[PDB]
């Protein structure tokens, strides 16, 4: 079903501390007052740019790109005494789980165990670093402002696409949000805990707060951002030429004219396909200035002069500007 | 008005923004 | 290959194929390789035909000749401008309102 | 009106580089373009003030 | 031995040789990466089990752990400030006195 989110999703940016001290920091974060997932399903989940899960018994994640043996992927499992973190090529099932007798699943580091109380998790992955946060809170999702604890970071340094998740046997439910970058303001305490956390991206009032570093606001009028419509189509009108510009004759020639007497040539008033240039072998060039190679049909122009000879090979970089 | 505020006003003559005066 | 950006009709660029012309909604326009944001709407400037396309005190985009079909349209951007709020004191109660 | 001066850049439009040059490639340009605009529109505001 | 680059982030480093710690003096630490020179003394505060260095609003290291010992410290810039002079003039006399 969809449950909304009301206070769960803010971390730890970094390993800092600030007494009671105001800040407002752009990062992955889970968006407030949006709705989350609620699984009661017995799949396959996308996964975003930071992916929230909760659950309330229930152990194992899965972790990759194709959840096969010709890429890398992550297996982790925490039973009762340790958690193992793998990284390798391996094949999975479609909906694979658990039976403490028989295991049904199919570098090493081991750490502590993660072990009425709520569990909930946040994997994030960017920069090559495979972030764990992880905080246990005791008390349908609770009412109340709560800091998720960071946990141990592995720089696994490998793209993540798809996820699921595990069963434990001796289907059940979980909860599984998404995030988007935007702006928070977080305060600290004087112990440094963080207390209290707004968005200011879903209300006036809230914004109004995010632009003046505080929660408590007075009477008066705030200048806080920019109103503005955004544009809905785009619209391309191009001069109605069809007349097949006269590149593959300057190019596709048997002869070329000598460096100290080079002929010019003009190409104009023809439609200019910027596509079969590459059929000519490999080449030494298109290191481009003033103009971007990647991007050649979109800009127009006009008056182009070709020139055609020959250079040495150990001065190709001199055709330059200074 | 009176006449001779009146002859003085008659006299007396894209992202920026221009507030109103209070 | 040598180019230019000199003040001169569109010659020779990319073979995609063009789109039905809208009015009165303000989007992205690629007229001849000029880039702007703005809303199309039918021009009363009218002036001999022998000039491109026009300038204004801002030195910004307001008149354009397509030269598939030539006829003069308006350039003008849609809303813009700061946004502010009208609020009491947080201690008191949580009713605000948008000025625009 | 100088606000659309190319202030030593290659062009003076303000959204047409994003598509003729690379953005890697356009950075410098784009630093020096902002920290004129910021000159002048410094220069504007203690004038103002 | 075999060295492959650019294929995974840093996961074996060479050695580091760090030093023992001192007090009540403003020399250069490398805390971390850390770079400054500031006065090393024993704190009061707690930090959570996770943080390394903290801040303030003026953004500078303040505080910081120790990596090698469990005992959270300070960073405090040791005596700093302009020099001022008292002089009646070269006309009456030659004698100054210096201002700290
Ligand atoms: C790094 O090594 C030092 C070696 O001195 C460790 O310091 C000792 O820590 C134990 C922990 O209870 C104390 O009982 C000893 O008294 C400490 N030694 C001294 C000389 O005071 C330190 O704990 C080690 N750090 C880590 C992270 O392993
Ligand atoms: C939130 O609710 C809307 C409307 O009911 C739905 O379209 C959307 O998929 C929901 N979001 C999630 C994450 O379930
Ligand atoms: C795999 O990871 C690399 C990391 O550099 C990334 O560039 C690439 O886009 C990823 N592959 C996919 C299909 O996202
Ligand atoms: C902060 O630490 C002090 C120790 O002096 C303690 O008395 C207080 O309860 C702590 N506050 C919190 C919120 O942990
Ligand atoms: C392109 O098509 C338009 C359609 O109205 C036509 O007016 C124009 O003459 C055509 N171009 C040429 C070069 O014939
Ligand atoms: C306004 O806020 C103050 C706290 O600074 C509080 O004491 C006072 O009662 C508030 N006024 C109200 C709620 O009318």
């Amino acid at each position: 079903s969809y449950t909304n989110s009301f206070t769960r999703g803010v971390y730890y940016p970094d390993k800092v501390f600030r007494s009671s001290v105001l800040h407002s920091t752009q990062d992955l974060f889970l968006p407030f007052f949006s709705n989350v997932t609620w699984f009661h399903a017995i799949p396959v989940l996308p996964f975003n740019d930071g992916v929230y899960f909760a659950s309330t018994i229930i152990r194992g994640w899965i972790f990759g790109t194709t959840l096969d043996s010709k890429t890398q992927s992550l297996l982790i499992v925490n039973n009762a005494t340790n958690v193992v973190i793998k990284v390798c090529e391996f094949q999975f099932c479609n909906d694979p789980f658990l039976d403490e007798s028989e295991f049904r699943v199919y570098f090493e580091y081991v750490s502590q165990p993660f072990l009425k109380n709520l569990r909930e998790f946040v994997f994030k992955n960017i920069d090559g670093y495979f972030k764990i946060y992880s905080k246990h809170t005791p008390i349908d999702l609770p009412q109340g402002f709560s800091a998720l604890e960071p946990l141990v970071d592995l720089p696994i340094g490998i793209n993540i696409t798809r996820f699921q998740t595990l069963l434990a046997l001796h289907a059940a439910a979980y909860y599984v949000g998404y995030l988007q970058p935007r702006t928070f303001l977080l305060k600290y305490n004087e112990n440094g805990t963080i207390t209290d956390a707004v968005d200011c991206a879903l209300d006036p009032l809230s914004e109004t707060k995010c632009t003046l570093k505080s929660f408590t606001v007075e009477k008066g009028i705030y200048q806080t951002s920019n109103f503005r419509v955004q544009p809905t189509e785009s619209i391309v009108r191009f001069p109605n030429i069809t007349n097949l510009c006269p590149f593959d004759e300057v190019f596709n020639a048997t002869r070329f004219a000598s460096v100290y007497a080079w002929n010019r040539k003009r190409i104009s008033n023809c439609v200019a396909d910027y596509s079969v240039l590459y059929n000519f072998a490999p080449f030494f060039a298109f290191k481009c200035y003033g103009v971007s190679p990647t991007k050649l049909n979109d800009l127009c122009f006009t008056n182009v002069y070709a020139d055609s000879f020959v250079i040495r090979g150990n001065e190709v970089s001199q055709i330059a500007p200074g | 008005r009176s006449p001779i505020e009146d002859l003085l006003f008659n006299k007396v003559t894209n992202g920026l923004t221009v507030l109103p005066p209070l | 290959l040598s180019f230019e950006l000199l003040h001169a009709p569109a010659t020779v660029c990319g073979p995609k194929k063009s789109t039905n012309l809208v009015k009165n909604k303000c989007v992205n326009f690629n007229f001849n390789g000029l880039t702007g944001t703005g809303v199309l709407t039918e021009s009363n400037k009218k002036f001999l035909p022998f000039q491109q396309f026009g300038r204004d005190i801002a030195d910004t985009t307001d008149a354009v000749r397509d030269p598939q079909t030539l006829e003069i349209l308006d350039i003008t951007p849609c809303s813009f401008g700061g946004v502010s709020v009208i609020t009491p004191g947080t201690n008191t109660s949580n009713q605000v309102a948008v000025l625009y | 009106k100088q606000l659309s001066s190319k202030f030593g850049a290659i062009s003076s439009v303000l959204n047409d580089i994003l598509s003729r040059l690379d953005p890697p490639e356009a950075e410098v340009q784009i630093d020096r373009l902002i920290t004129g605009r910021l000159q002048s529109l410094q220069t504007y505001v203690t004038q103002q003030l």
